[PDB]
Parts: C-alpha cells; structure tokens; sequence
C-alpha cells in the first residue's frame, strides 16, 4: 500500500 | 497477417518503448560517477541507474494497453515484481558478447562483470545473468518482440499479491496472440514455434534471475551502510 513515489510515477 | 488490433497494440508498445528509452545515455552523467576501488564502489552508480531505469519501467508500463485500467493494488504488485526482470530485459540492449559487457556510449559507463560485483552481487547471480543475456542477444529479436516480452513480463497473473488475475491474464493473453502471430509473420514452422519457444523460456529465466537478486538484495540492504547508498525510489520499489 505505503509506495506514493510509485503511485505518483503511476499518476 | 497481424490484425488491425494487434498492429494497434504493436503500434503503441514502440512508441512507449520509444518515449521511455534514449538511447545516447544522456542522463547517466547525472549519476554519481563509477569508482573502480572500499567495497561496494560501485553502488551508489549502479543504484542511480537501476533507480533511473524503475522509472522507465513504470513509464513504459502505464502505456501498456489496459494496465492502467487495473486496480492501483495490482499495478503496484505487478511493477514491484517485474522491476528488476525488465531492467534485466531491457540492458540487453546495450550489452555486446564481444566481451560479456554493456556498453553506453563512453569507457566510464561501460559495464563488466567487476562493475557487478563492486555493487554487491556474487556469482550466484552474475554467472546466470550473463548466460541469460547471451542466450537473449544470440534471438537477435526485433524491437516489436522486445516490447511484447517486456510487456508480457510486466503482466504476469502469477505474480504474488495479485487480486484480480483473471483481468492480468486477459491482458497477456492479448499481448502473448500478438506476439505469436508477428512471429508467424516473419517465420515458417517449425522456427516460429522453436523461436516462441526459447523466448518463453527466457521468462522462465528471469523468474530465477529476479528470485536470486531478491536473495541478495535483501542481504545487502538489511545492512544500513549499504541501504544508505541506494536510493528512495529503490527503496520503496524493491522493498518489503
Ligand atoms: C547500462 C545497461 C544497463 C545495465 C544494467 Si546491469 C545488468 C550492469 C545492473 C546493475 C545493478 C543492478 O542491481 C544492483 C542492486 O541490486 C540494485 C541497485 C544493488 C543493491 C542490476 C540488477 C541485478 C543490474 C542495468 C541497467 C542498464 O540500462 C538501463 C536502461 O534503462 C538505460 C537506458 C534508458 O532507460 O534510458
């Protein structure tokens, strides 16, 4: 759950 | 004979390739610079590219056909365990069998076998990556069968962690036709089936290539000295 720098990658 | 929809998803897959990947390696005089001596030398250069190419992993994995349309859990799950297979997948562009290296375009960023292990890994891992990438350059695959492998390696429905698979699974059955059908295109029986073949069972190396790099991430990073030297966005993807 806790990866915001991928999920911000991700959009 | 590619239908119109598998030209389509061809078409899209180049181009995502094409946006995530430069091939001059401007950007890797923004690492830190390679040291070839104190152990681990090589890490904090090794990590700043590793770290540079998880983002052209993700960028070229939001252009894939569907991806996006997963729920956020899974893509997470599928990108974290895809990672380091298609970093694996996608240096076999610049490696050259002359001397088991990867060349980027100056005498500093070219990589051996040394480099390798000045970031920490042991022949457990480096002897298999180099037959893998030998076995993978000797295919002599052109780019379309490069982003498909690459695509279908980032949707595995058995990866773990994955919820909905059946969905994954709709998407590599989509992408693993289109790939079949551009490989008849371009070759009789029976190398169509024996080249299709050997690309699947180049998956099935990277399977053991990524478990092994887990193995030895794990005990390099457990150490504090040597996650300090690896980046946030290594960290958060290879983590846990
Ligand atoms: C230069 C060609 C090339 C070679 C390699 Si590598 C086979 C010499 C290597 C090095 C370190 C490493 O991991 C080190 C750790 O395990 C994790 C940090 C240490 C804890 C691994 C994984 C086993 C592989 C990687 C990427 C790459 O090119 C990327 C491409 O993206 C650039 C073009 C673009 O994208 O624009």
């Amino acid at each position: 759950k806790n990866h915001p720098m991928l999920m911000n990658l991700l959009k | 004979k590619l239908s119109e929809e598998q030209q389509h998803i061809i078409a899209i897959l180049l181009d995502a390739h094409h946006k995530t990947y430069d091939p001059t390696y401007a950007d890797f005089r923004d690492f830190r610079p390679p040291v070839r001596m104190s152990p681990l030398s090589m890490l904090p250069h090794l990590a700043d590219l590793v770290s540079y190419s998880i983002q052209k992993v993700i960028g070229f994995a939001k252009m894939i056909p569907g991806f996006r349309d997963l729920t956020s859990d899974d893509q997470i799950v599928l990108l974290k365990s895809s990672a380091i297979e298609v970093i694996m997948l996608r240096s076999n562009q610049s490696f050259t069998m002359d001397d088991m290296s990867w060349d980027c375009g100056s005498q500093d960023y070219k990589y051996d076998v040394t480099d390798v292990s000045k970031a920490g890994h042991t022949l457990e891992l480096i002897e298999p990556l180099i037959k893998f990438q030998v076995g993978l350059k000797k295919l002599n695959l052109h780019e379309e069968e490069h982003v498909l492998l690459m695509a279908i390696c980032i949707v595995s429905p058995d990866r773990p962690g994955v919820q909905d698979a059946k969905l994954v699974e709709a998407i590599q059955d989509r992408l693993s036709n289109t790939l079949q059908t551009y490989i008849r295109c371009r070759h009789p029986p029976p190398g169509s089936h024996q080249l299709y073949a050997k690309m699947i069972q180049k998956l099935a190396d990277l399977r053991s290539l990524n478990e092994e790099h887990s193995k030895q991430y794990r005990s390099l990073s457990f150490q504090p000295e040597n996650s300090m030297k690896l980046t946030p966005l290594v960290l958060e993807v290879f983590g846990n």
